[PDB]
Protein backbone atom coordinates (compact mmCIF):
# COMPACT_ATOMS: atom_id res chain seq x y z
CA UNK A 1 0.00 0.00 0.00
CA UNK A 2 2.94 2.44 1.14
CA UNK A 3 4.94 3.12 -2.07
CA UNK A 4 8.02 3.30 -0.17
CA UNK A 5 10.77 2.64 -3.78
CA UNK A 6 11.73 5.04 -6.05
CA UNK A 7 12.89 4.35 -9.78
CA UNK A 8 16.14 3.41 -8.51
CA UNK A 9 15.47 1.48 -5.60
CA UNK A 10 13.12 -0.79 -7.57
CA UNK A 11 15.93 -2.31 -9.79
CA UNK A 12 17.55 -3.45 -6.17
CA UNK A 13 14.25 -4.46 -4.32
CA UNK A 14 15.54 -8.10 -4.21
CA UNK A 15 18.59 -7.15 -2.01
CA UNK A 16 16.22 -4.67 -0.11
CA UNK A 17 13.96 -6.92 0.93
CA UNK A 18 16.71 -9.60 2.14
CA UNK A 19 17.90 -7.24 4.69
CA UNK A 20 14.60 -6.32 5.58
CA UNK A 21 13.79 -10.15 5.87
CA UNK A 22 16.40 -10.16 8.28
CA UNK A 23 15.73 -7.27 9.99
CA UNK A 24 11.83 -8.82 10.58
CA UNK A 25 13.27 -12.12 11.79
CA UNK A 26 14.93 -10.23 14.97
CA UNK A 27 18.15 -11.39 13.52
CA UNK A 28 18.93 -7.29 14.26
CA UNK A 29 23.12 -7.25 13.58
CA UNK A 30 23.16 -9.39 10.35
CA UNK A 31 20.11 -6.48 9.56
CA UNK A 32 22.50 -3.95 10.55
CA UNK A 33 25.49 -5.29 8.55
CA UNK A 34 23.19 -5.42 5.43
CA UNK A 35 21.85 -2.15 5.28
CA UNK A 36 24.85 -0.61 5.90
CA UNK A 37 26.38 -2.70 2.65
CA UNK A 38 23.88 -1.53 0.94
CA UNK A 39 24.22 1.88 2.16
CA UNK A 40 28.08 2.11 1.48
CA UNK A 41 27.02 0.68 -2.50
CA UNK A 42 23.90 2.55 -2.73
CA UNK A 43 24.50 5.70 -0.53
CA UNK A 44 21.72 7.75 -2.02
CA UNK A 45 19.26 4.77 -2.13
CA UNK A 46 16.13 6.27 0.49
CA UNK A 47 15.09 2.46 1.40
CA UNK A 48 18.39 1.50 2.14
CA UNK A 49 18.73 4.41 4.64
CA UNK A 50 15.49 3.75 5.95
CA UNK A 51 16.49 0.43 6.40
CA UNK A 52 19.29 1.14 8.22
CA UNK A 53 17.31 3.98 10.24
CA UNK A 54 14.89 1.24 11.58
CA UNK A 55 17.82 -1.28 12.41
CA UNK A 56 19.33 1.27 14.78
CA UNK A 57 15.78 1.86 16.03
CA UNK A 58 15.25 -1.76 16.88
CA UNK A 59 18.55 -1.90 18.17
CA UNK A 60 18.11 1.11 20.72
CA UNK A 61 15.06 -1.37 21.75
CA UNK A 62 17.39 -4.21 22.42
CA UNK A 63 20.08 -2.64 23.92
CA UNK A 64 17.82 0.38 25.88
CA UNK A 65 20.16 2.78 24.70
CA UNK A 66 19.60 6.27 24.19
CA UNK A 67 22.91 6.94 22.22
CA UNK A 68 21.72 4.14 19.78
CA UNK A 69 18.30 6.03 19.31
CA UNK A 70 19.86 9.04 19.18
CA UNK A 71 21.51 7.90 15.66
CA UNK A 72 18.64 6.39 14.53
CA UNK A 73 17.36 9.71 14.48
CA UNK A 74 19.67 11.37 13.04
CA UNK A 75 19.81 8.52 10.23
CA UNK A 76 15.97 9.10 10.20
CA UNK A 77 16.64 12.48 8.70
CA UNK A 78 19.53 11.35 6.43
CA UNK A 79 16.44 9.78 4.34
CA UNK A 80 14.59 13.00 4.10
CA UNK A 81 17.54 14.94 2.91
CA UNK A 82 18.27 12.09 -0.06
CA UNK A 83 17.09 12.77 -3.80
CA UNK A 84 13.61 11.46 -4.75
CA UNK A 85 12.39 10.42 -1.60
CA UNK A 86 9.10 8.87 -2.39
CA UNK A 87 6.36 11.13 -0.07
CA UNK A 88 5.00 7.82 1.48
CA UNK A 89 8.93 6.93 2.86
CA UNK A 90 9.68 10.76 3.43
CA UNK A 91 6.36 11.15 5.78
CA UNK A 92 7.06 7.75 7.41
CA UNK A 93 10.78 8.59 8.59
CA UNK A 94 10.34 12.23 9.74
CA UNK A 95 7.19 10.99 11.28
CA UNK A 96 9.46 8.15 13.58
CA UNK A 97 11.85 10.53 13.55
CA UNK A 98 9.86 13.15 15.56
CA UNK A 99 8.24 9.95 17.73
CA UNK A 100 10.98 8.99 18.92
CA UNK A 101 12.65 12.50 19.78
CA UNK A 102 9.50 13.09 21.77
CA UNK A 103 10.47 9.36 23.56
CA UNK A 104 14.07 11.03 24.49
CA UNK A 105 12.83 14.26 25.41
CA UNK A 106 14.02 16.13 22.81
CA UNK A 107 10.38 18.20 22.12
CA UNK A 108 12.08 21.11 21.00
CA UNK A 109 13.71 18.96 17.89
CA UNK A 110 10.40 17.05 17.54
CA UNK A 111 8.72 20.43 16.87
CA UNK A 112 11.40 21.27 14.41
CA UNK A 113 10.72 18.06 12.39
CA UNK A 114 6.94 18.57 12.98
CA UNK A 115 6.85 22.02 11.36
CA UNK A 116 9.33 20.67 8.65
CA UNK A 117 6.37 18.00 7.53
CA UNK A 118 3.52 20.33 7.71
CA UNK A 119 5.49 22.33 4.98
CA UNK A 120 6.19 19.14 2.97
CA UNK A 121 2.90 18.05 3.57
CA UNK A 122 0.07 20.95 3.64
CA UNK A 123 -2.96 19.42 3.36
CA UNK A 124 -2.46 16.58 5.77
CA UNK A 125 -4.60 17.24 8.85
CA UNK A 126 -2.90 14.82 11.14
CA UNK A 127 0.26 16.33 10.90
CA UNK A 128 -1.10 19.39 11.58
CA UNK A 129 -2.54 17.90 14.46
CA UNK A 130 0.43 16.14 15.98
CA UNK A 131 2.17 19.63 15.40
CA UNK A 132 -0.75 21.10 18.05
CA UNK A 133 1.06 18.02 20.23
CA UNK A 134 4.15 18.64 19.97
CA UNK A 135 3.63 22.58 21.35
CA UNK A 136 1.32 20.86 23.87
CA UNK A 137 4.41 18.99 25.22
CA UNK A 138 6.58 22.03 25.88
CA UNK A 139 4.00 23.80 27.34
CA UNK A 140 3.14 26.24 24.50
CA UNK A 141 -0.34 26.12 24.72
CA UNK A 142 -0.80 29.81 22.51
CA UNK A 143 0.73 28.14 19.69
CA UNK A 144 -1.41 25.01 19.92
CA UNK A 145 -4.32 26.75 20.15
CA UNK A 146 -3.64 28.77 16.84
CA UNK A 147 -2.69 24.99 15.11
CA UNK A 148 -6.11 23.45 16.45
CA UNK A 149 -7.55 26.47 15.38
CA UNK A 150 -6.59 26.52 11.93
CA UNK A 151 -7.60 22.62 11.10
CA UNK A 152 -11.26 23.62 12.51
CA UNK A 153 -11.40 26.22 9.75
CA UNK A 154 -10.78 23.48 7.36
CA UNK A 155 -12.43 20.24 8.97
CA UNK A 156 -14.91 21.71 11.77
CA UNK A 157 -15.56 18.32 12.78
CA UNK A 158 -12.15 16.79 13.39
CA UNK A 159 -12.63 15.58 16.78
CA UNK A 160 -8.99 15.24 17.33
CA UNK A 161 -8.90 18.92 16.65
CA UNK A 162 -12.14 19.38 19.00
CA UNK A 163 -10.95 17.49 21.82
CA UNK A 164 -7.37 19.23 22.16
CA UNK A 165 -9.06 22.53 21.28
CA UNK A 166 -11.36 21.82 24.29
CA UNK A 167 -8.53 20.60 27.10
CA UNK A 168 -6.88 23.82 26.09
CA UNK A 169 -9.78 25.75 26.64
CA UNK A 170 -10.33 24.37 29.89
CA UNK A 171 -7.24 24.66 30.82
CA UNK A 172 -7.35 28.66 30.09
CA UNK A 173 -10.31 28.59 32.42
CA UNK A 174 -13.28 28.51 29.57
CA UNK A 175 -14.96 26.07 31.36
CA UNK A 176 -18.42 26.73 29.06
CA UNK A 177 -17.04 26.94 26.30
CA UNK A 178 -14.66 23.39 26.20
CA UNK A 179 -17.74 21.64 26.81
CA UNK A 180 -19.25 21.09 23.82
CA UNK A 181 -15.81 20.40 21.86
CA UNK A 182 -14.85 17.70 24.75
CA UNK A 183 -17.97 16.27 24.35
CA UNK A 184 -18.46 16.32 20.50
CA UNK A 185 -14.85 15.37 20.16
CA UNK A 186 -14.72 12.63 22.11
CA UNK A 187 -18.33 11.22 20.08
CA UNK A 188 -16.13 11.97 17.21
CA UNK A 189 -14.83 8.36 18.15
CA UNK A 190 -11.63 9.36 15.76
CA UNK A 191 -8.15 8.23 16.60
CA UNK A 192 -6.61 10.01 19.82
CA UNK A 193 -10.30 11.23 21.31
CA UNK A 194 -10.40 7.83 24.01
CA UNK A 195 -7.64 9.40 26.39
CA UNK A 196 -8.73 9.57 29.88
CA UNK A 197 -7.52 13.48 30.06
CA UNK A 198 -10.41 14.45 27.75
CA UNK A 199 -13.51 12.09 29.85
CA UNK A 200 -11.53 13.75 33.00
CA UNK A 201 -11.81 17.55 32.20
CA UNK A 202 -15.06 17.23 30.43
CA UNK A 203 -17.01 15.71 33.66
CA UNK A 204 -15.37 18.94 35.58
CA UNK A 205 -15.96 21.52 33.31
CA UNK A 206 -19.29 19.74 34.23
CA UNK A 207 -19.01 19.65 36.85
CA UNK A 208 -17.93 23.53 37.40
CA UNK A 209 -20.89 24.62 35.76
CA UNK A 210 -23.56 22.45 37.52
CA UNK A 211 -24.70 19.95 35.04
CA UNK A 212 -25.58 16.73 36.01
CA UNK A 213 -24.22 14.87 33.12
CA UNK A 214 -20.91 15.03 34.69
CA UNK A 215 -20.73 11.67 36.57
CA UNK A 216 -22.29 10.06 33.28
CA UNK A 217 -18.63 10.53 31.74
CA UNK A 218 -16.93 9.80 34.39
CA UNK A 219 -19.32 6.30 34.31
CA UNK A 220 -18.17 6.13 30.59
CA UNK A 221 -14.33 6.93 31.44
CA UNK A 222 -14.53 3.99 34.00
CA UNK A 223 -15.98 1.50 31.41
CA UNK A 224 -13.58 2.15 28.87
CA UNK A 225 -10.57 1.46 31.33
CA UNK A 226 -9.19 5.05 31.80
CA UNK A 227 -10.43 5.11 35.39
CA UNK A 228 -9.78 3.14 38.32
CA UNK A 229 -13.14 4.32 40.02
CA UNK A 230 -15.88 6.97 39.42
CA UNK A 231 -14.51 8.75 41.90
CA UNK A 232 -10.85 7.87 41.89
CA UNK A 233 -9.58 8.96 38.53
CA UNK A 234 -6.47 9.77 38.44
CA UNK A 235 -4.19 9.07 35.16
CA UNK A 236 -0.86 8.33 36.61
CA UNK A 237 -1.36 5.30 38.90
CA UNK A 238 0.10 1.72 39.50
CA UNK A 239 -2.38 -0.88 39.37
CA UNK A 240 -3.31 -2.97 42.16
CA UNK A 241 -2.87 -0.59 45.26
CA UNK A 242 -5.79 -0.57 48.40
CA UNK A 243 -7.82 2.11 47.35
CA UNK A 244 -10.52 3.87 50.13
CA UNK A 245 -10.82 7.84 50.28
CA UNK A 246 -9.91 8.15 54.14
CA UNK A 247 -6.92 6.43 55.54
CA UNK A 248 -5.78 5.89 59.59
CA UNK A 249 -1.91 5.90 60.44
CA UNK A 250 -1.64 2.74 61.30
CA UNK A 251 -3.44 1.12 58.62
CA UNK A 252 -0.43 3.15 56.27
CA UNK A 253 1.84 1.75 58.76
CA UNK A 254 3.61 5.46 58.98
CA UNK A 255 2.68 5.41 62.78
CA UNK A 256 6.26 7.04 63.36
CA UNK A 257 5.69 10.23 60.82
CA UNK A 258 2.82 10.63 62.23
CA UNK A 259 3.93 10.56 65.59
CA UNK A 260 6.73 12.70 64.81
CA UNK A 261 4.68 15.44 63.23
CA UNK A 262 1.59 15.62 66.57
CA UNK A 263 4.98 15.67 68.90
CA UNK A 264 6.74 18.21 67.40
CA UNK A 265 3.26 20.47 66.02
CA UNK A 266 4.06 23.71 67.41
CA UNK A 267 7.65 24.04 66.07
CA UNK A 268 5.86 23.42 62.38
CA UNK A 269 3.59 26.00 63.16
CA UNK A 270 5.35 28.39 64.26
CA UNK A 271 7.96 28.44 61.86
CA UNK A 272 5.07 28.88 59.23
CA UNK A 273 4.16 31.73 61.04
CA UNK A 274 7.26 32.86 61.47
CA UNK A 275 7.55 32.70 57.05
CA UNK A 276 3.54 34.13 57.33
CA UNK A 277 4.89 37.71 59.06
CA UNK A 278 8.31 37.88 57.88
CA UNK A 279 9.13 36.27 54.42
CA UNK A 280 5.28 35.81 53.04
CA UNK A 281 6.59 35.93 49.55
CA UNK A 282 7.49 32.27 50.26
CA UNK A 283 3.76 31.22 49.70
CA UNK A 284 2.71 31.16 46.33
CA UNK A 285 -0.86 31.22 45.22
CA UNK A 286 -2.72 28.10 43.98
CA UNK A 287 -2.07 27.76 40.15
CA UNK A 288 -3.99 24.78 39.06
CA UNK A 289 -7.34 26.17 38.59
CA UNK A 290 -8.83 24.31 41.55
CA UNK A 291 -9.72 27.61 43.37
CA UNK A 292 -13.76 28.95 42.31
CA UNK A 293 -12.78 31.96 45.22
CA UNK A 294 -10.86 33.01 47.45
CA UNK A 295 -7.05 33.00 48.42
CA UNK A 296 -4.76 29.85 48.78
CA UNK A 297 -1.43 29.64 49.00
CA UNK A 298 1.37 27.37 49.37
CA UNK A 299 5.37 27.52 50.85
CA UNK A 300 6.88 24.60 49.62
CA UNK A 301 9.95 22.83 50.98
CA UNK A 302 10.08 19.61 49.13
CA UNK A 303 8.93 18.62 45.26
CA UNK A 304 9.76 15.58 43.26
CA UNK A 305 11.72 14.14 46.06
CA UNK A 306 14.16 17.22 46.04
CA UNK A 307 14.28 19.72 48.69
CA UNK A 308 14.01 23.29 48.34
CA UNK A 309 17.11 24.93 50.00
CA UNK A 310 15.67 28.75 49.76
CA UNK A 311 12.95 27.71 51.23
CA UNK A 312 14.22 25.42 53.93
CA UNK A 313 15.82 28.35 55.39
CA UNK A 314 12.55 29.92 55.94
CA UNK A 315 11.66 26.68 58.28
CA UNK A 316 15.00 24.91 58.93
CA UNK A 317 13.91 23.15 61.97
CA UNK A 318 11.03 21.56 60.20
CA UNK A 319 13.04 20.73 57.30
CA UNK A 320 16.11 18.61 59.90
CA UNK A 321 12.84 16.67 61.50
CA UNK A 322 11.18 15.62 58.41
CA UNK A 323 14.85 14.67 56.49
CA UNK A 324 14.68 11.15 59.56
CA UNK A 325 11.66 10.49 57.26
CA UNK A 326 12.52 9.25 53.64
CA UNK A 327 9.11 7.66 52.63
CA UNK A 328 7.78 11.82 52.54
CA UNK A 329 10.98 13.46 51.54
CA UNK A 330 11.85 10.64 48.71
CA UNK A 331 8.05 10.75 47.65
CA UNK A 332 8.37 11.84 43.97
CA UNK A 333 5.44 12.06 42.82
CA UNK A 334 4.22 14.47 46.05
CA UNK A 335 5.15 17.26 47.60
CA UNK A 336 5.89 18.38 51.41
CA UNK A 337 4.10 22.16 51.98
CA UNK A 338 2.90 24.30 53.80
CA UNK A 339 -0.84 25.46 52.83
CA UNK A 340 -3.28 28.97 53.84
CA UNK A 341 -6.70 29.45 53.02
CA UNK A 342 -8.64 32.51 53.97
CA UNK A 343 -12.58 32.74 54.53
CA UNK A 344 -14.28 33.24 51.20
CA UNK A 345 -12.40 30.12 49.78
CA UNK A 346 -14.26 27.15 48.13
CA UNK A 347 -11.60 24.75 45.91
CA UNK A 348 -13.71 22.63 43.09
CA UNK A 349 -14.11 19.05 43.40
CA UNK A 350 -10.88 17.82 42.12
CA UNK A 351 -8.26 15.32 41.76
CA UNK A 352 -4.48 14.90 42.12
CA UNK A 353 -2.73 12.78 39.15
CA UNK A 354 -1.58 9.64 40.99
CA UNK A 355 -2.51 6.91 42.98
CA UNK A 356 1.01 6.18 44.35
CA UNK A 357 0.92 8.96 47.11
CA UNK A 358 -0.97 9.45 50.24
CA UNK A 359 -1.62 12.85 51.60
CA UNK A 360 -1.33 13.43 55.13
CA UNK A 361 -2.44 17.02 56.66
CA UNK A 362 -1.02 18.00 59.99
CA UNK A 363 -3.42 20.79 61.69
CA UNK A 364 -1.25 24.22 62.92
CA UNK A 365 -3.71 26.75 63.02
CA UNK A 366 -7.92 25.65 62.71
CA UNK A 367 -10.31 27.67 63.29
CA UNK A 368 -13.50 27.14 65.59
CA UNK A 369 -16.31 26.76 62.71
CA UNK A 370 -16.08 26.97 59.20
CA UNK A 371 -13.40 25.18 57.96
CA UNK A 372 -14.04 21.59 56.35
CA UNK A 373 -12.51 18.92 53.85
CA UNK A 374 -14.75 16.22 51.51
CA UNK A 375 -13.01 13.24 50.41
CA UNK A 376 -15.70 10.90 48.42
CA UNK A 377 -18.86 10.97 50.34
CA UNK A 378 -17.11 11.97 53.86
CA UNK A 379 -16.15 15.56 55.03
CA UNK A 380 -13.92 16.07 57.96
CA UNK A 381 -12.44 18.90 60.24
CA UNK A 382 -8.80 19.32 61.00
CA UNK A 383 -8.00 19.48 64.40
CA UNK A 384 -4.42 21.68 65.63
CA UNK A 385 -2.07 19.28 66.60
CA UNK A 386 -3.83 16.08 64.55
CA UNK A 387 -2.73 14.43 61.19
CA UNK A 388 -5.69 13.25 58.85
CA UNK A 389 -4.95 11.17 55.81
CA UNK A 390 -6.12 10.90 52.62
CA UNK A 391 -5.81 9.56 49.16
CA UNK A 392 -6.09 12.86 47.12
CA UNK A 393 -6.39 10.83 43.82
CA UNK A 394 -10.38 10.27 45.38
CA UNK A 395 -12.11 13.39 44.55
CA UNK A 396 -12.34 16.18 46.82
CA UNK A 397 -13.21 19.85 48.02
CA UNK A 398 -12.62 22.21 50.61
CA UNK A 399 -14.46 25.47 52.11
CA UNK A 400 -13.15 28.37 54.41
CA UNK A 401 -15.57 29.87 55.59
CA UNK A 402 -14.51 31.40 59.08
CA UNK A 403 -13.74 34.31 60.03
CA UNK A 404 -9.71 33.77 60.59
CA UNK A 405 -6.82 31.84 58.35
CA UNK A 406 -6.50 28.23 58.37
CA UNK A 407 -3.00 27.17 58.48
CA UNK A 408 -2.00 23.67 57.96
CA UNK A 409 0.76 20.98 56.86
CA UNK A 410 1.27 18.85 54.21
CA UNK A 411 3.23 15.62 53.78
CA UNK A 412 3.07 13.39 50.94
CA UNK A 413 3.69 10.28 51.33
CA UNK A 414 4.55 7.02 48.92
CA UNK A 415 1.70 4.70 48.85
CA UNK A 416 2.31 1.73 51.73
CA UNK A 417 1.72 -0.90 49.37
CA UNK A 418 4.43 0.21 46.60
CA UNK A 419 7.88 -1.96 47.05
CA UNK A 420 11.24 -0.18 47.24
CA UNK A 421 11.92 -1.06 43.59
CA UNK A 422 8.86 1.14 42.35
CA UNK A 423 9.45 4.18 44.51
CA UNK A 424 13.11 3.85 42.82
CA UNK A 425 11.85 4.11 39.33
CA UNK A 426 8.48 5.98 38.70
CA UNK A 427 9.05 9.07 36.84
CA UNK A 428 8.52 11.92 39.07
CA UNK A 429 5.22 13.94 39.37
CA UNK B 1 4.44 23.75 34.48
CA UNK B 2 4.15 20.25 36.83
CA UNK B 3 0.87 18.68 38.11
CA UNK B 4 1.12 19.28 42.13
CA UNK B 5 -2.30 18.85 43.24
CA UNK B 6 -4.40 18.53 39.77
CA UNK B 7 -4.28 17.35 36.39
CA UNK B 8 -4.00 20.61 35.01
CA UNK B 9 -0.80 19.74 32.33
CA UNK B 10 -1.36 18.02 29.00
CA UNK B 11 1.27 15.93 30.49
CA UNK B 12 2.48 15.39 34.54
CA UNK B 13 5.45 13.60 33.52
CA UNK B 14 9.22 14.21 31.49
CA UNK B 15 10.02 11.85 29.04
CA UNK B 16 13.60 11.65 29.28
CA UNK B 17 14.84 8.38 27.49
CA UNK B 18 14.69 4.62 28.43
O1 LIG C 1 -4.51 18.82 50.07
C1 LIG C 1 -5.33 18.94 48.90
O2 LIG C 1 -5.07 18.08 48.11
C2 LIG C 1 -6.21 19.97 48.79
O3 LIG C 1 -6.77 20.11 47.71
C3 LIG C 1 -6.52 20.99 49.92
C4 LIG C 1 -5.28 21.64 50.54
O4 LIG C 1 -4.40 22.29 49.66
C5 LIG C 1 -5.65 22.59 51.69
O5 LIG C 1 -5.01 23.62 51.95
O6 LIG C 1 -6.78 22.27 52.34
MN1 LIG D 1 -6.20 18.53 46.37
Amino acid sequence: KPKLLNKFDKTIKAELDAAEKLRKRGKIEEAVNAFKELVRKYPQSPRARYGKAQCEDDLAEKRRSNEVLRGAIETYQEVASLPDVPADLLKLSLKRRSDRQQFLGHMRGSLLTLQRLVQLFPNDTSLKNDLGVGYLLIGDNDNAKKVYEEVLSVTPNDGFAKVHYGFILKAQNKIAESIPYLKEGIESGDPGTDDGRFYFHLGDAMQRVGNKEAYKWYELGHKRGHFASVWQRSLYNVNGLKAQPWWTPKETGYTELVKSLERNWKLIRDEGLAVMDKAKGLFLPEDENLREKGDWSQFTLWQQGRRNENACKGAPKTCTLLEKFPETTGCRRGQIKYSIMHPGTHVWPHTGPTNCRLRMHLGLVIPKEGCKIRCANETKTWEEGKVLIFDDSFEHEVWQDASSFRLIFIVDVWHPELTPQQRRSLPAI
Amino acid sequence: GKCKDGLGEYTCTSLEGF
